[PDB]
């Protein structure tokens, strides 16, 4: 188990840690996040209590080194930041474990929502959907763009998600325009998976990682990633078996997961009965339908 | 964004642009099959583009061939209708190109979106309003051409005759619009309209009589009766 110490919490926030959060009062001794289980990807995000614009954090892997947050008084925002010192950094953490000031990553046992979210997410591909390479871990935030949003401003900044557009040259080869637009097989299994993610595991781990950043930090073009991205699946007449059946499941939790009532602006009425009512996959999603159905029949 | 009766001058312009109207694109008769089931036989087609400035109707004939052993043809026409189009402009120098395409029904948006991508500049446009070019079978030789026709085949005429000699576009496409609502309304009177005097002949290559101006003037306000006066037919008032 890892940890995540904190300099100091000098303003009031609404700390997260993936599916977890509690509130940190304005200098309150508060030292860090302890017991973080080793071998997922995880994001510890932030909301100022005085500003619920702007939510910010830091995707990380604690295998990838030893990282800890510092508030920066001038930028104004709590900063992840790495260690390099293993032993200072050992010692820290000590101490602070002996004085109790850390909060626990509060894993019950038979929970394994958050792998079920983060399954295919993997940091080196985040790191590359977040262009910073002079840092291990990867700050997204609520108003980042994304690539395709900046073609329709700062490259910098944005998030480098695939590029899917179903009306493009890309989707639609010269002599198939309605064969290939009513059945977007071909753009999903040679251009897209073949061609540009090599395999549905990388495939399924950016659509992961876009969910998770709409949900987290409210980031719209995130949101629109995502939908994109199941609805590629669902308009495709061939799609292996092995990634629907495992579609089903990640949708699930995806949908087990999103807060009740934030279920209006993170899920988009067209797509979801597109697909779960008339795409070829209609008949495919079975635990999605039924979870959806049982919880958000109003959008339907 | 779509074409509406606020901007509707911008069809007059010097930008070229066309319609296309797909209603008659796929046509068939709906009969009972010896067995006292319905069935449907296709008939020739045709696919409706003019350009509103100058009266040029770029008429493609669809024969019933083109829908042998294909399923969900009234989706397929629509397509069947972009890929037309498209193979039309490309055929067409890039100065006589269109910079606008209007569709009539907002079905074919997508369709010709998609058969254009090659043509990033052509924007593709619907209307909100109810123009009445599906009437285009009513006018006796573009009907005879389509119904004659045994193989796909591209017919031309101005749709305009030779008004624009004497009219502007505006007025010749508002001529064209009444006349096409008024046979759409009631077929017989608007033909009877047309043609009761034997002595107004139709030219060779012509659709519409001879109408000296004053006899256009009557023609115009025989139109506008039939078009009121059904409507109260149609409603009781
Ligand atoms: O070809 C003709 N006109 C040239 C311009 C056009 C282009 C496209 C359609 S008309 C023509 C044919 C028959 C009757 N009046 C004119």
């Amino acid at each position: 188990m890892n940890t995540v110490p904190f300099t100091s919490a000098p303003i009031e926030v609404t700390i997260g840690i993936d599916q977890y959060s509690f509130n940190v009062k304005e200098n309150q001794p508060f030292h860090g996040i302890k017991d973080i289980p080793i071998g997922h990807v995880h994001v510890i995000h932030f909301q100022h209590a005085d500003n619920s614009s702007m939510r910010y954090g830091y995707w990380f892997d604690c295998r990838m080194g030893n990282f800890y947050i510092q508030y920066d008084p001038k930028d104004g925002l709590y900063k992840m930041m790495e260690e390099r010192d293993g032993a200072k950094f050992e010692n820290i953490v000590h101490n602070f474990k002996e004085r109790q000031m850390m909060v626990s990553y509060p894993k019950i046992d038979e929970d394994d929502t958050w792998y079920n979210l983060t399954e295919f997410v993997q940091m080196d591909k985040i790191r590359k959907i977040v262009r910073k390479d002079e840092n291990q871990f990867s700050y997204v935030d609520s108003s980042m763009t994304t690539v395709q949003e900046n073609e329709l401003s700062d490259p910098a900044h944005s998030l480098n998600y695939t590029v899917i557009n179903f009306k493009s040259r890309e989707a639609i080869r010269p002599g198939h325009e309605m064969e290939d637009f009513l059945d977007k097989s071909y753009y999903l299994n040679t251009v897209m998976l073949q061609g540009i993610f090599k395999n549905s595991s990388n495939y399924f781990g950016e659509l992961q990682f876009a969910f998770l950043n709409a949900m987290f930090f409210g980031n719209y073009g995130s949101s629109l990633q995502w939908h994109a991205m199941i609805e590629l699946i669902c308009s495709s007449a061939t799609v292996p078996k092995h990634m629907l059946d495992k579609l089903d499941e990640i949708l699930y939790y995806q949908i087990k997961t999103l807060p009740e009532q934030y279920s209006d602006i993170l899920l988009n009425e067209r797509v979801w009965n597109i697909c779960l009512y008339s795409s070829f996959q209609k008949n495919s999603l079975h635990n999605t339908e039924k979870i959806m159905e049982n919880k958000y029949p109003e959008l339907l | 964004g779509a074409m509406n009766s606020s901007n509707y001058a911008e069809l007059f312009n010097n930008d070229i642009k066309l319609f296309v109207d797909d209603t008659n694109v796929y046509r068939v008769t709906v009969h009972k099959t010896f067995e006292g089931n319905v069935a449907t036989k296709a008939i020739n087609g045709c696919i409706f583009t003019l350009n509103p400035k100058t009266g040029h109707l770029f008429l493609k004939i669809i024969h019933t061939s083109v829908w042998a052993g294909q399923k969900r043809l009234s989706q397929l026409a629509k397509w069947k209708t972009a890929e037309e189009v498209s193979a039309l402009v490309r055929s067409l120098p890039k100065e006589e190109q269109p910079k606008q395409i209007i569709v009539t029904r907002k079905a074919m948006l997508d369709p010709l979106e998609v058969h254009m991508l090659d043509f990033p500049n052509i924007a593709i446009r619907p209307t909100e309003l109810r123009l009445p070019f599906s009437a285009a079978m009513s006018i006796d030789k573009l009907s005879d051409v389509v119904m004659k026709a045994t193989e796909p085949q591209m017919v031309l005429f101005n749709i305009y005759d030779d008004w624009l000699d004497r009219i502007s576009s505006y007025t010749a496409f508002s001529r064209l619009t009444l006349l096409l609502r008024a046979l759409k309304t009631n077929e017989e009177s608007a033909k009877m309209i047309l043609l009761s005097d034997p002595t107004i002949t139709i030219k060779s290559y012509h659709l519409w009589p001879s109408f000296t101006d004053e006899q256009w003037i009557t023609i115009e306000s025989q139109m506008r009766d039939l078009i009121l006066t059904e409507y109260g037919r149609k409603y009781n008032v």
